[PDB]
């Protein structure tokens, strides 16, 4: 549903919008600081994420 | 006008002292020497004599601002050997090299030359 | 002329606080002129420094922890690379990506031809410069820049 | 002596890929005599004159001062412990930034590439035997290059 609304917001279909808080850069910081191994299985339950 | 008198470039001020020593706390066994009214002529040479010494871990100098006659020397040595002694020795050593250079020069001039004086 | 106005300037108008402008949410100031050309020249992968030159540069830095990093080349003689010394300057863990986009490498499809590092991408991680030359695109007043990420 | 992460004797396929070439630093393209591992690596050709016909010995280690860690940094010229992989003609210190193979498939996790950075001198290895030793980790890994054999 959000995807469908978002197409109406940007009919010209540009991917580049101004927003606060760089989420990719923060997530990227989480991997770098906690030393998360990309190969090892993660220790996170998805429902915790959604909530 | 605001230009200093040019002699103020090298004469020590009556309320100042020639060298000052302060400890650094960032790392153990290290020192910061302040040389006032001195320039690259002195600062650069003392850096090279210290780096020659193998007990010295780090040595460097920086003139904090060009308009301001003063240099700082950071030196760091092994725990087994005080950094102050290396500096004193480094000057004396340097004094010795220049003295030998002066004796060899006068003698070299003394070599079969004419119009030497 | 007062403590209230001195407080108001120190807190509101003072230059480290005028850095990222709201005029167009990118930094107002970045590295300029002669230094900027010297930074380009310096980060190239071919720059190497002896123990003396590194100690001299370390001596000019400000927040330097005091621990000389291990040179990227130990043998046959000690050598520090340019990027490496630069990594002492980059704050705690500031981390960019991309921003390679000079006229060096390819108008894009070349780098995908497998990441033959080419030598132009600017990658930094945990506040340590991993690879690639710095320039107007990284340090300049461009929205995506290194100076933007520090602030 | 350091716990060996990787060890092999390599042959040079080419010294100038694309051929573009530059000063002081040069990019080697190599292949391991096991013929199961590939290598791309920068070296300081100004202080280590490589040749196209040369056959090199390469070693990768997680430490030097024997077995304990060295994460102190601070190269410490005053050490004298013969623990060192010092017999080698060319040694570099550096960090790993990427490692990097197909894992999407069934089981997969087969065939692997490591990217290493030695202060801006880049390295790339392909394998599968280094699967226990490649890690995207802090500045820790050393490349020791030696002898260039005969
Ligand atoms: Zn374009």
């Amino acid at each position: 549903e959000d995807r469908e609304v978002l197409r109406v917001i940007f009919p010209t279909g540009d991917s580049k919008v101004v927003l606060p808080c760089n989420l990719l850069r923060m997530i990227w910081n989480a991997q770098k600081i906690f030393h998360i191994n990309p190969r090892l299985p993660s220790d996170l339950h998805p429902i915790k994420v959604v909530e | 006008m605001n230009a200093p008198p040019a002699f103020e470039s090298f004469l020590l001020f009556e309320g100042e002292k020639k060298i000052t020593i302060n400890k650094d706390t960032k790392v153990p066994n290290a020192c910061l020497f302040t040389i006032n009214k001195e320039d690259h002529t002195l600062g650069n040479i003392i850096k090279s004599q210290l780096l020659k010494d193998p007990q010295v871990l780090f040595a460097g100098y920086k003139v904090p601002h060009p308009l301001e006659h003063k240099i700082i020397i950071r030196v760091q040595t092994t725990p087994d050997y005080s950094p102050q002694e290396a500096f004193t020795n480094a000057i004396t050593d340097l004094i010795s090299e220049l003295s030998l250079l002066e004796e060899r020069f006068r003698v070299a001039i003394k070599d079969k030359q004419e119009g030497i004086e | 002329q007062s403590l209230e106005t001195r407080a108001e300037i120190q807190e509101l108008a003072m230059v480290p606080r005028m850095i990222v402008t709201p005029q167009s949410n990118r930094p107002v100031m970045g590295i300029v002129q002669d230094t900027l050309t010297a930074v380009r020249k310096f980060t190239k992968r071919d720059v190497f420094l002896e123990r003396g030159e590194v100690m001299n540069l370390l001596m000019f830095l400000s927040t330097w922890d005091g621990k000389v990093p291990q040179p990227a080349i130990l043998k046959p003689r000690p050598l520090w690379t340019g990027k490496q010394i630069f990594s002492l300057i980059i704050p705690g863990h500031i981390n960019c990506i991309r921003t390679h986009s000079t006229h060096p490498d390819d108008e894009d499809s070349g780098p995908y031809k497998h990441i033959s590092p080419g030598d132009t991408k600017v990658v930094v991680e945990n506040g340590e410069l991993i690879m690639g030359i710095l320039c107007k695109k990284s340090l300049g007043t461009s929205a995506g820049s290194l100076v933007h990420i520090s602030y | 002596m350091a716990g060996i992460l990787f060890e092999d004797i390599f042959d040079v396929k080419d010294i100038d890929p694309e051929g573009k070439k530059f000063d002081r630093v040069s990019r080697l393209h190599c292949e391991s005599e096991s013929f199961k591992m590939d290598l791309i690596l920068d070296v300081n050709i100004q202080i280590y004159p490589v040749d196209l016909g040369d056959k090199f010995r390469l070693v990768i280690a997680s430490t030097l001062y024997e077995d304990g860690t060295l994460d102190d940094g601070e190269y410490n010229p005053t050490d004298d412990r013969p623990s060192r992989a010092d017999q080698f003609e060319y040694v570099m210190y550096g960090k790993v930034y990427r490692i990097e193979g197909d894992e999407t498939s069934t089981e997969a996790a087969t065939r692997l590439s490591a990217y290493v950075s030695y202060g801006g001198l880049l390295m790339r290895l392909q394998g599968d035997a280094n699967n226990l030793h490649g890690f995207e980790v802090d500045s820790r890994v050393y490349l020791l290059m030696k002898k260039l054999a005969f």
